[PDB]
């Protein structure tokens, strides 16, 4: 009778299970800031021409 | 690119009636796996993710 090399399938394991999909990482690079201030105008309160 | 496609080919009554042969033609897809045998996607190792 014909002998060879018994074929064993291999199991177990998991495949396409509970996608999940979270992978992204949060980050990013462009310019920092920008130094802008202003100050609150000028009052004029003066008449009468005191000198 | 066979000179049987990229041969002008005039109209059925002019002295040129030959016509354009249907041949199945194969692209190899050139990716990052591809690019060299170091690099393979595991296939294993990723069940959750479709490709």
């Amino acid at each position: 009778i014909v002998l060879r090399g018994p074929t064993l399938a291999p199991t177990l394991d998991r495949t396409a299970t509970h996608t999940v999909t979270r992978p992204r990482a949060l980050g990013s690079f462009h310019s920092t800031a920008g130094p802008a201030k202003h100050a609150a105008s000028i009052m004029a309160e003066c008449k009468d021409e005191s000198r | 690119n066979t000179s049987d496609m990229t041969n002008p080919t005039p109209a059925q009554g002019q002295d040129g009636a030959r016509t354009l042969p249907s041949k199945n033609l194969v692209l190899p897809l050139p990716f990052f796996f591809s690019r060299d045998c170091g690099l393979a996607l595991p296939t294993v190792v990723l069940p959750y993710n479709e490709i």
